[PDB]
RNA sequence: UAGCUAGUAGGUGGGGUAACGGCUCACCUAGGCGACGAUCCCUAGCUGGUCUGAGAGGAUGACCAGCCACACUGGAACUGA
RNA sequence: CCCGCAGAAGAAGCACCGGCUAACUCCGUGCCAGCAGCCGCGGUAAUACGGAGGGUGCAAGCGUUAAUCGGAAUUACUGGGCGUAAAGCGCACGCAGGCGGUUUGUUAAGUCAGAUGUGAAAUCCCCGGGCUCAACCUGGGAACUGCAUCUGAUACUGGCAA
């Protein structure tokens, strides 16, 4: 099963997921086939805090693949007008 | 104005039947700073008189030097008594990359940005021959024109 | 030379023969310590230094120069043994270190106090 | 026994400019007449011209601006025993560009600087200080 | 980290005056200067080839008060940044927030203008920065904090800097106490004395 | 299109197969010379059509035996 | 360490495997590998990389990540995608 | 993280100082005690041993040992040598191997150019961004000198034919 999760990379204390697409069996920062964004929990309220390349992930969610809660959170959280 | 430096100075013998009677040798070269550098051996029985014999052989043995805003024109080397000698241009190189009696001759020519090596043997007469016979052979771009390709802009491109 | 011939025989990286071979990529090595005593350097050179066996714990049984000025090895005197050669004495390649597990550190010290394991002179 | 002609006429040439002769002459090939054709392009020789019909022979006369000779050192870059082909970005430059490399590419026999601007190498003949 | 000592001895060493003092006067000449440096003071040496290299970095180095370590990060990012690398490590000792600070006046040494930069008192972009060696890029303004404005000590090294040969690379109010750092120093603004080609050729040794 | 190779027969007394040698002409990589190396093969051939010493051009397939796993394409430049 | 190999090398046929195949079995052919280093012995997880070096190289494979192998020692199958 | 209180208050060592190698004098000891990475110091006026004062180096570290590379062009592809320093087989013949005069045609293997797939991510490098800066984290690019296929180029090398 491909999932669509986050991969924490970063220091202590500084987290940064990367929007990746691996298999569910693997580990969290272990393989994948494809990654397809970055997500910045931190950076607050001065340029820029995710992005997705959402083109892709529609490739995956045709192919048949789970997405995780944050993943589908950041997907809802690109809005039609934001 | 004209920047003498001495390089080594050593203690030789004779060996009599008294004893050993010894001498000093000196090693200086001099140069203005803008392509001329000369060296003179020079030896006498005390110190400061083998330096001093060394700084007037220096002043009429100088030689020309072409270099361009301060640097080599290009990777040249010079051999003499088994002294192999390499010196690149060093485009801002930043400073005179050479080894002991390399860099003093290096100084004075008025030369300051050159990545050089000294292989064979680093007796310091023989390598100050060795890039002196380096750079007199080293040819500028106007003395390459004025035998081959009969234009500047032509030879460089 | 003659590029055809490296070809057909490589050109072999000499090998380099460790000084210390009682202790393998070990920075020190521990020994027992059988038979202080002393011996006279080689000829130019005239002392009796003071030096020691001792049978590391890897079962090698070498001989080892006790730096210093005084000491207090008693023939089972557990000590640590790191490298360095004398120059002075046939078949010395080892220094024990001073402060270190029994061999104590030297009597009125006040310069290099690191070598020799001196603490600081407090009062 | 004769297994390198290009490097032989590359060494009368330096023997020749050692002796200060006039004119060398070695036993023409196709391959002779065209580097001698950019030595003379470049300006390192003049006039070379071949005198033979079935035995042709090359003769080029060699130049000397001052007393010293104008080629300053000649060497034999690829060969037989060790052949050297090198790509468009790869093509060296003799004496920080005032030499010249005469490289054998797929559209003729050049130099360093004329293939570089062409986009194409190859092997690399000689290099003509 | 820093030296914390007589900070007269390192001037004799070198020879040089170093500006470690503020210079109410001038030579002070109540410190031997150009005399001895030390016990055996009058015994001036021979100071071979690597010396003079090594004297030329311990003086660059004793003006802003670096250790060696930070040295050498100095000199290793001055070398793969672009350009002449001799200069680029004086724009980045000089792009140092406790040496900008003592170019604007309101620290009358190095270290007491590090020792301002350093207790919370000095601020950049508006916001408040605590470190010495901090970097400072072309057109930042750097304030002094309200707590620590009208300290008897700062505008007091204002009055004494007239004489300080007005660097003409960052432009300075000194009534707000505000100043920008214009553009980065060339090499034709530096004191005209240090050879940084030696310190370039110590480091390839 | 179909990735084939040449070769020379080295052997073929094996009952409906033949060992094929295959000569590139690499480069040394620290020498820079450039060096004849061999690659024998084990390629199938159905009736033996195939002397000793001769040109066979191969393509790969589907593992035959233990070390067969090419068969033949045609044979140009055959034995005298 | 100069020869090594009889299921060994190949064919045919039956059987097995999720699948090709001496994978296995019977019968025929007498081959197969090897001085471009087989065989045997010593050592060793491999790589992306790391360290060094102007580079070419040399040394190395801790951390992180990819693959492999192992799970008291040796052997075995069951269940199950 | 910010703010407030108090008080220079709680906070500097370690190696070295004969040449290499930056930094020297005095006293003790007298081939002794000892030092030493290499040259080597110590035989009564030791800048080399031990102590003192001074100085130099680096700094919350500093030295020592261990190991690797560099210096070492001292295994040399880049980039070495063989008359006498180490080094031409005693001298031939000859198989595999390596290399090969000259002209033309052909082939496109070597070679070269272009394109495509791939060469995981991190790392390295470049320009940026975020941590008070930095280490650290991170966006994008470059790089991953490769291999494979396809399409051309035909000078040189190779094959083939004369």
């Amino acid at each position: 099963m491909v999932t669509i999760r986050l991969a924490r990379h970063g220091a202590k204390k500084r987290p940064f997921y990367q929007v990746v697409v691996a298999d569910s069996r693997n580990a969290r920062n272990g393989r994948f086939i494809e990654r397809v964004g970055f997500f910045n929990p931190i950076a607050s309220e001065k340029e820029e805090g995710t992005r997705l390349d959402l083109d892709r992930i529609a490739h995956w969610v045709g192919q048949g693949a789970t997405i995780s809660d944050r993943v589908a959170a950041l997907i809802k959280e690109v809005n039609k007008a934001a | 104005e004209l920047q003498e430096k001495l390089i080594a100075v050593n203690r030789v013998s004779k060996t009599v039947k008294g004893g050993r009677i010894f001498s000093f040798t000196a090693l200086t070269v001099v140069g203005d700073g803008n392509g001329r550098v000369g060296f003179g051996y020079g030896k006498a029985r005390e110190v400061p008189a083998a330096i001093q014999k060394a700084m007037e052989k220096a002043r009429r043995n100088m030689i020309n030097v072409a270099l361009n805003n301060g640097t080599l024109q290009h990777p040249v080397k010079g051999v003499h008594t088994g002294s192999r000698v390499f010196m690149q241009p060093a485009s801002e190189g930043t400073g005179i990359i050479a080894g002991g009696a390399m860099r003093a001759v290096l100084e004075v020519a008025g030369v300051h940005n050159v990545l050089a090596k000294a292989y064979g043997s680093t007796n310091p007469i023989n390598v100050v021959r060795a890039t002196i016979d380096g750079l007199e052979n080293m040819n500028s771009p106007e003395m390459v024109a004025a035998k081959r390709g009969k234009s500047v802009e032509e030879i460089l491109g | 030379a003659t590029v055809n011939q490296l070809v057909r025989k490589p050109r072999a990286r000499k090998v380099a023969k460790s000084n210390v071979p009682a202790l393998e990529a070990c920075p020190q090595k521990r020994g027992v310590c059988t038979r202080v005593y002393t011996t006279t350097p080689k000829k130019p050179n005239s002392a009796l230094r003071k030096v020691c066996r001792v049978r590391l714990t890897n079962g090698f049984e070498v001989t080892s120069y006790i730096g210093g000025e005084g000491h207090n090895l008693q023939e089972h005197s557990v000590i640590l043994i790191r490298g360095g050669r004398v120059k002075d004495l046939p078949g010395v390649r080892y220094h024990t270190v001073r402060g270190a597990l029994d061999c104590s550190g030297v009597k009125d010290r006040k310069q290099a106090r690191s070598k020799y394991g001196v603490k600081r002179p407090k009062a | 026994s004769m297994q390198d002609p290009i490097a032989d006429m590359l060494t009368r040439i330096r023997n020749g400019q050692a002796a200060n002769k006039a004119a060398v002459t070695m036993p023409s090939s196709k391959l002779k007449v065209a580097i001698a054709n950019v030595l003379k392009e470049e300006g390192f020789i003049e006039d070379f011209k071949v005198e033979g019909d079935t035995k042709p022979e090359l003769e080029l006369t060699l130049k000397y601006f001052q007393g010293k000779a104008v080629v300053e050192s000649i060497q034999r870059v690829s060969r037989p025993g060790l052949r050297i082909y090198k790509r468009k970005d790869e093509l060296p430059k003799v004496m920080a560009g005032l030499g010249i490399a005469v490289v054998s590419t797929s559209k003729g026999v050049m130099t360093d600087r004329a293939a570089r601007q062409a986009g194409l190498g190859g092997e690399i003949i000689c290099y003509v200080a | 980290a820093r030296y914390l000592g007589p900070k007269l001895k390192l001037s004799r060493r070198e020879g040089t005056d170093l500006f470690l003092k503020s210079g109410v006067r001038a030579i002070d000449t109540k410190c031997k200067i150009e005399q001895a440096p030390g016990q055996h003071g009058a015994r001036k040496p021979r100071l071979s080839d690597y010396g003079v290299q090594l004297r030329e970095k311990q003086k660059v180095r004793r003006i802003y008060g670096v250790l060696e370590r930070q040295f050498r990060n100095y000199y290793k990012e001055a070398a793969r940044l672009k350009g002449n690398t001799g200069e680029n490590l004086l724009a980045l000792l000089e792009g140092r927030l406790d040496n900008v600070v003592y170019r604007m006046g309101f620290g009358a040494t190095r270290a007491e203008a590090r020792q301002l930069v350093s207790h919370k008192a000095i601020m950049v972009n508006g916001r408040v920065v605590n470190i010495a060696s901090y970097q400072v890029s072309p057109n930042d303004v750097v304030s002094i904090r309200e707590k620590a404005k009208k300290q008897s000590r700062v505008k007091a090294a204002l009055e004494l800097a007239e004489q300080r040969e007005k660097p003409t690379w960052l432009e300075v109010d000194a009534g707000k106490m505000e100043g920008t750092f214009k553009r980065k120093p060339e090499r034709s603004d530096l004191s005209a004395d240090i050879n940084e080609h030696l310190i370039v050729e110590l480091y390839s040794k | 299109k179909i990735r084939t190779l040449q070769g020379r027969v080295v052997s073929d007394k094996m009952e409906k197969s033949i060992v094929v040698a295959i000569e590139r002409f690499v480069k040394h990589p620290i020498y820079g010379k450039f060096i004849k190396r061999t690659t024998k093969l084990h390629v199938h051939d159905e009736n033996n059509e195939c002397g000793i010493g001769d040109v066979v051009e191969i393509r790969e397939c589907r593992p035959l035996s233990k070390t067969k796993s090419w068969t033949l394409v045609r044979v140009v430049e055959k034995a005298v």
